[PDB]
């Protein structure tokens, strides 16, 4: 029963079934296999080099299977056709599939997302145009190749005994189209030789995630031991649906998706509002609205006060806006297709929302509002085309006494003026002439680097883009005169435009933007950015200052989804809230300079007012002004993109003349013809006559913005600002027009979107319709367009930034891709990454999503991510050795590692993943291991993995390779203005103090500084990084014939690091029975191994411990702007241990000043070490990640309450050593409450007996005092806890 | 209608030394449409006495 041996069984049979033959074992923690690769003897050939056998080598392998290699047995990957044993299940899917082909007939090349267009035989140069589109937009990405989540997928429904349907459309599109493509392993976004449609990768990977997510609703389904899902009072099939979508969704999959994910989503919001009785979940907190200090009681049912509002006009508008969306939808994937079919059981469930109840306490109903957010998640990333086109000028409203624009623009200036003094009151101003040359690299994280910079390196030429790398390069030129007056408004000078996806919409557009213009916008936006990240501010509707308002920032500040959102489930546990929400519709288009832009611009101007004394090189503030922001500058410019391109027949292009065939500058696609003018374009463009494709390349089709920009440096600001004016206006209107209805309780802003808690005095159908009629009929006069369909208005349900809550309770929505991923990345640490996506698994199942699925995918990850990877070396007498020799004879082999899969259950330190089999929120560690084989109930579980430790290889990790072997060419030209006075002054010299200057800081030192900050800024490159990644192999070689299969455990530390393995010195022992009573908490959607935890342990209800020595260490190097991204207190605290502690405030002044640390956080520094020296242990605590994870954040744990209550230990310990138990403690704790144990205290032990006292007193003396590095450091002992620990124990 | 001279508030004896007044808030301020029309409303009151 024991999960342990049921998934290696299971990675066992998919490892036999993708490499046939295998020689796998249990019990050993390592395989090896060889491949043949003939591509590079090919290559070989054709220099005249001579082989032996070429394709005997493949038909002799491929047939009788039985040559082997040094031993070593050599296998071939499975073909294609048998990887569902060639079943078939005729299912009407896969018709419904084939009838959505199209020929290339009916190309619409402006497409937002390609149509199934079919593959033929021979070729034909519109054909190359679709590879190229579909070259780009279909990549899957990813870290594991498809066919092994088909293997998987197979397997795992054998095991369950059940059939997906994506199994079943597989199986039949198999049978008979044998292999859809090509796909390598050293680099999956190779795929190449489509054979059928263009559009095969989006059905393979749709279909495993449809698969994934009918295995996770039923394996979740069979944990709470319900028959079906429940809405009301009637039942419901969650797979049922599932098909159903799928089945509609297959004609054309990225649109339909797009086109319906909003009627599921306003579903959920709407469900259960209008039911007489209401279930709520006691929620108390503080007086404000958003104060996050709740606590919960208990379930109650109450009756409903706004049952009779529910007839009203508005709601029933909202649900007919749906009932088309959804039927013109279907109407529109009919037509598409040959079927006529529909959606039934969705629109029955439609048509009663509002009456049906909500069920929260009831898993039936939460089960399902659950599923219906994560269904969305099988059209991963959508990848799409953008057009661009201009600012349409025509179309823009003008003031006139009938709108309210120039009060917006009146307000907005209004508001910047008060937002800059409330700034400068907080001791944020702007930046001052004198550090006009070292904030540049303060730019935002939103910002991009326009000019790209050329390196040369030592004998290359590459190319960068990177702040680093150009500014100091060329940042002299940044503010000189000549490239200050210049505009971006012809052929010469121009900016192009970029692009990156987003997880389920429309690829978003980014601007880039030269440095010459960032850097004024920077100069005056610096301090407001700065200002506005703190939290918790007031959000009354009646409170002057309004820093609190804006939650741009206010996010993830506490780490945890569920802590931070706390307020969405406080307002709808109570009755008397009414919240609003407003979804407007292109944003950030509507932002024009009668309303927005002009008004910005004023008050920046007299803004500045007070500071017009200053001048910065001649120039004057308001000339800086219109430098950052002016025509030509931002507003006004042309832009660059995707070309444009016209449908026409190919002997019109015979026909044109040579005036139209001359070819420009821009670049064009694979499969399209140029032509000289987009006028012409107009005059032989052809709809009907389909032959051929013309692209325009003289310039004239650039786009033309006066709009807003995504790529300014105060875009978040301006849009929250922007949208507080909009507020204001709404307010005053509503309170105008219909006064006393509706009291504004709090107001809320952050990015586009607008929330609000009201008060509403009435349930008359009349005047609620006038409200909500004189809402939009302000939001529409103001300029805006907000939608009736999306915009929401609920007394009970509540939501916030992709967060949703229902009477009190959680409703999580998964989107957390699995399969595909946004861009390629290559992994330089494997066990850095396999950590990554085990803390993204945390997130995932702590949002509803099965346990025992989330183990078996990370068994899966955990054995194939680093086959494959390694190169140019093979193994013979288990030993490992380059690449055969100069003879040519086998080089064409390759060797391909697979790992035991229970090498996931292995902490780190054993060349392992710290996950644990109980629960994946506890962090496998030695000690930890240690106490889970001596406790008797693991034992079942801890047996295999007990013969498959002291077997792992080293893992690959090209991180730690750090070599001088990247020398450049290019010189740092701007360092005599990078270069702080302190640096500056130990260059002047006759070498004379070079001679002296030997103190123990390494590369930061002068006459070499500069080196080393381009060294870094090369390794920050990848493109650049990739030089240094040839010689790791044999490093890689020297570990494996390095490595000796032996534990180690040592629980010992080195004597200035303390680790949580010192809690091992003591005996441990458990007492007291404590209370019993279960806690209540708002997520009600988790698995029974995270509920019983959540139940035993309630909800944390106060801050954390205090933040730990390095906590403050790195807190205190936040505050150095150019250091900030350079420095961490790892690189503090190893220039200390060569430099010593013992030295007064100066010297570790003067010593930070030489490292580049400006004087006043070198005198902040060396003064608070100096304290901590004086008074304190000092002593670093290392962690393994624990207590970090997505769940341990909104656990009672870490916290002084819970060492309070749980704990008990000598008084003789110190301060990071009482952290160091209480890390275990809360470990040890989770542990049983995970195994449900018995609740109780816990407590360290210490005995009577001399010698047990004795080993405690060496070992804490020689852990407390570096042994000989006392000589080395001088450090002196008469410090207070070394000379305090004399007669600790005695 | 004219606005008082800006140096009656603010005396400027240094590079970074200046006087601050005791109403820069409000000295700060822009009317907007309404003010302005109140303010032409109390003027209109003062020419035309009882």
């Amino acid at each position: 029963v024991a999960i342990t041996v049921q998934g290696a069984q299971l990675i066992k049979r998919v490892v036999e079934r993708f490499y046939p033959g295998i020689a796998f074992n249990i019990n050993e923690g390592a395989c090896y296999i060889y491949k043949f690769s003939d591509h590079i003897r090919r290559i070989r050939m054709k220099h005249g080099t001579k082989y032996r056998r070429q394709a005997e080598e493949i038909i002799r392998n491929i047939s009788l299977r039985k040559e082997r290699l040094y031993g070593i047995p050599v296998l071939d990957e499975v073909e294609w056709k048998y990887v569902f044993d060639g079943q078939t299940f005729q299912s009407y899917a896969f018709e419904v599939y084939v009838n959505s082909i199209l020929p290339w007939s009916e190309l619409d090349p402006e497409e937002e997302f390609l149509r199934n267009y079919r593959v033929s035989r021979e070729m034909t140069e519109v054909e190359k145009f679709i590879e190229f589109r579909a070259k780009n937009e279909m990549q899957i990405y990813g870290d594991i190749p498809i066919k092994v989540w088909c293997c998987f997928i197979n397997e795992l429904s054998a095991e369950l005994k059940h059939v997906p349907l994506g199994m079943q459309v597989m199986a039949d599109f198999v049978n008979r189209f044998d292999s859809p493509f090509h796909q390598g392993n050293r680099d999956l976004s190779n795929l190449e030789d489509f054979q059928v449609a263009y559009t095969t990768p989006l059905l393979f990977e749709m279909c495993c995630m449809e698969s994934i997510l009918e295995f996770n609703i039923k394996m979740r389904m069979r944990e709470e031991e319900i028959s079906a899902l429940e809405f009301g009072d009637m039942k419901v099939d969650p797979v049922g649906l599932l098909r159903e979508f799928f089945i509609l969704c297959l004609p054309h999959p990225k649109k339909i998706n797009n086109v319906l994910r909003a009627p599921y989503s306003w579903f959920v919001k709407m469900w259960g509002v209008g039911a007489d009785p209401i279930v709520v979940l006691q929620s108390t907190a503080g007086d404000d609205r958003n104060s996050k200090d709740v606590f919960y009681d208990k379930f109650r049912t109450e009756p409903n006060r706004y049952k009779a509002l529910f007839r009203s006009s508005f709601y029933n508008e909202s649900r007919r806006m749906n009932e088309e969306k959804i039927l013109e939808a279907v109407k529109y994937s009919q037509k598409l297709g040959s079927h006529d079919r529909r959606l039934p059981l969705f629109e029955k469930m439609l048509k009663t929302v509002y009456t049906t109840p909500f069920y929260p306490h009831k898993s039936s109903n939460m089960i399902l509002a659950s599923f219906l957010l994560s269904i969305q998640t099988i059209t991963g990333y959508g990848r799409a085309w953008v057009k661009n086109v201009s600012t349409e000028f025509d179309k823009q409203l003008k003031p006139n006494p009938s709108n309210l624009v120039q009060d917006v623009s009146d307000l907005t200036r209004e508001f910047f003026k008060q937002a800059y003094v409330e700034a400068k009151e907080r001791r944020e101003e702007i930046v001052k002439p004198e550090d006009l040359y070292t904030s540049m690299l303060r730019l935002a994280r939103n910002t991009s680097s326009g000019f790209s910079t050329e390196i040369y390196v030592k004998l290359i030429k590459i190319n960068s883009r990177i702040k680093a790398l150009v500014i100091f390069t060329k940042g002299h030129t940044v503010f000189t005169d000549e490239e200050l007056h210049k505009k971006y408004n012809s052929v010469e000078l121009y900016q192009t435009k970029g692009s990156r996806d987003v997880p389920i919409k429309a690829t978003r557009t980014i601007y880039s933007i030269n440095l010459s213009v960032l850097v004024p916008q920077l100069i005056v936006t610096l301090p407001l950015n700065e200002y506005f990240s703190r939290v918790g501010g007031i959000t009354s509707p009646d409170y002057k200052k309004i820093g609190g308002k804006v939650i741009v920032g206010d996010l993830e500040a506490t780490g945890s989804r569920v802590m931070d959102a706390a307020d969405c489930f406080r307002n709808s546990a109570d009755r008397d809230i009414f919240t609003i929400a407003i979804d407007y519709s292109e944003y950030d288009t509507h932002l024009t300079r009668h309303n927005f832009r002009t008004g910005m611009l004023q008050g920046i101007r007299e803004a500045m007012a007070p500071y017009r004394d200053l001048r910065y090189e001649g120039y004057t503030l308001e000339q800086i002004i219109d430098f950052g922001y002016g025509e030509g500058r931002v507003a006004n410019t042309l832009w660059n993109g995707k070309r444009r391109l016209f449908k026409t027949t190919f002997d019109a292009y015979i026909r044109l003349d040579e005036s139209e065939r001359d070819k420009g500058s821009f670049k064009v696609p694979k499969g399209v013809l140029p032509v000289s003018s987009v006028d012409v374009a107009n005059r032989i463009a052809v709809d009907k006559g389909f032959d051929t494709l013309i692209a325009a390349t003289d310039g004239s089709d650039l786009a033309l913005i006066d709009t807003h920009l995504s790529g300014e440096n105060s875009t978040l600001i301006a849009n929250s600002m922007h949208n507080m004016a909009i507020g204001t206006l709404m307010q005053r209107e509503v309170g105008r027009e219909q006064p006393g209805v509706l009291t504004f309780l709090s107001e809320q802003y952050v990015g586009d979107d607008t929330l609000f808690y009201t008060k509403l005095h009435t349930t008359d159908t009349k005047v609620f319709d006038k409200v909500a009629a004189s809402i939009f009929d302000t939001v529409a006069k103001c300029g805006h367009e907000a939608s009736p369909s999306k915009t929401m208005m609920t007394p009970y349900s509540v939501e916030k930034t992709q967060t949703h809550a229902k009477q009190g309770c959680y409703v999580p929505q998964d989107r957390m891709m699995i399969i595909s991923s946004e861009r390629r990345k290559d992994i330089e640490d494997v066990q850095g990454y396999v950590r990554s996506q085990v803390q993204t698994m945390i997130t995932k199942v702590s949002r509803g999503f099965c346990h025992d699925l989330a183990q078996l995918i990370l068994m899966l990850k955990t054995t194939f991510i680093g086959a494959w990877k390694m190169k140019r070396t093979i193994k013979e007498d288990a030993m490992y050795r380059d690449r055969k020799f100069d003879s040519n004879d086998e080089d064409g082999f390759t060797l391909i590692q697979i790992r035991n899969p229970l090498a996931l259950y292995v902490p780190i330190g054993w060349n392992g993943y710290g996950a644990h089999p109980a629960a994946l929120n506890i962090v496998m560690t030695e000690e930890m291991y240690v106490d889970s084989i001596m406790i008797s109930k693991l034992d079942e579980i801890m047996a295999p993995i007990r013969r498959i430790v002291h077997d792992i290889p080293p893992c690959w990790n090209e991180t730690q390779g750090d070599k001088r072997g990247l020398i450049s060419a290019t010189k740092m030209s701007f360092f005599s203005k990078m270069a702080r006075p302190a640096v500056q002054a130990a260059l002047s010299d006759p070498q004379i103090i070079n001679l002296v200057e030997e103190l123990p800081l390494g590369e930061f030192s002068p006459g070499r500084i500069s080196r080393t900050m381009m060294h870094s800024a090369l390794l920050k490159e990848s493109s650049a990084r990739t030089l240094l990644s040839s010689g790791y192999e044999l490093e890689y070689q020297k570990a494996l014939n390095s490595w000796i299969t032996q534990v180690s455990m040592r629980l010992g530390e080195e004597s200035g690091v303390i680790s949580t393995s010192y809690a091992k010195l003591f005996d441990v022992y458990f007492e007291g029975e404590l209370d019993g009573a279960p806690h209540m908490f708002p997520d009600q959607n988790l698995s029974p191994q995270f509920y019983i935890q959540k139940m035993m342990i309630g909800p944390r209800v106060s801050s954390r411990v205090r933040n730990s020595y390095v906590d403050r260490i790195d807190v205190i190097l936040r505050k150095d702007v150019v250091m900030r991204g350079f420095i961490t207190a790892n690189t503090i605290l190893n220039v200390i241990e060569k430099l010593g502690t013992n030295h007064s405030v100066g010297d570790l002044v003067t010593v930070f000043t030489l490292m580049n640390i400006e004087t006043r956080v070198a005198e902040e520094l060396a003064e608070y070490m100096t304290s901590e020296k004086i008074r304190f242990d000092a002593l670093k605590l290392l962690k393994k990640g624990i207590a970090g994870d997505e769940f341990t954040m909104s656990l009672n744990v870490a916290t002084q309450d819970f060492i309070d209550t749980y704990l008990a230990y000598p008084y003789q310990l110190t301060k990071t050593e009482v952290d160091a138990i209480s890390l275990y403690c809360t470990q040890m704790i989770m542990l049983r409450a995970a195994l449900g144990l018995p609740k109780k205290k816990m407590k360290i032990v210490v005995t009577d007996d001399a010698k047990k006292r004795y080993k405690i007193r060496l070992q804490r003396f020689r852990t407390h005092v570096p042994k000989i590095k006392v000589l080395k450091k001088l450090i002196d002992p008469n410090r207070m806890t070394v000379r305090n620990l004399e007669n600790q124990f005695v | 209608y004219i606005a008082p001279n800006p140096r009656i508030s603010s005396i400027t004896l240094t590079q970074r030394i200046t006087t601050t007044g005791p109403f820069a808030i409000l000295t700060g301020s822009t009317p907007t449409a309404q003010q302005l029309n109140d303010v032409r409303k109390i003027y209109l009151a003062l020419m035309f006495p009882g």
